[PDB]
């Protein structure tokens, strides 16, 4: 019982901590490509805009 | 600062344009008011000279 009762415990413990990490990846992806986006952005809008307004 | 460069770099063509413009223009200014000026009458200079 004292096996059984450790080892329920032990699979309920395992499995999720991956799974709630996951929900994670999503967010933390989605705002670190937008930033990086962001910064690309922030390249792209002087650099057509200046060239144009420096003819 | 890239687009600083860039638009520099389109000054930079235009500026050496009118650098050399502006120096031609000063010499066409001296071919142009040679006529009036005396068409052949250099040949002093290079008398003295040589």
């Amino acid at each position: 019982e004292q096996l059984a009762n450790a080892r329920r415990d032990y699979e309920a413990e395992i499995a999720r901590a991956r799974q709630e990490a996951a929900k994670i990846v999503a967010q933390a992806q989605e705002r670190a490509k937008q930033q990086e986006a962001e910064i690309i952005a922030q390249a792209r809008r002087e650099a057509e805009r200046l060239k144009e307004e420096a003819r | 600062a890239q687009a600083e460069q860039e638009r520099i770099r389109m000054l930079s063509e235009a500026k050496s344009q009118i650098a050399d413009l502006v120096t031609l223009t000063a010499s066409r200014v001296l071919g142009a008011e040679l006529q009036a000026r005396g068409h052949d009458a250099l040949i002093a200079e290079s008398l003295a000279a040589l």
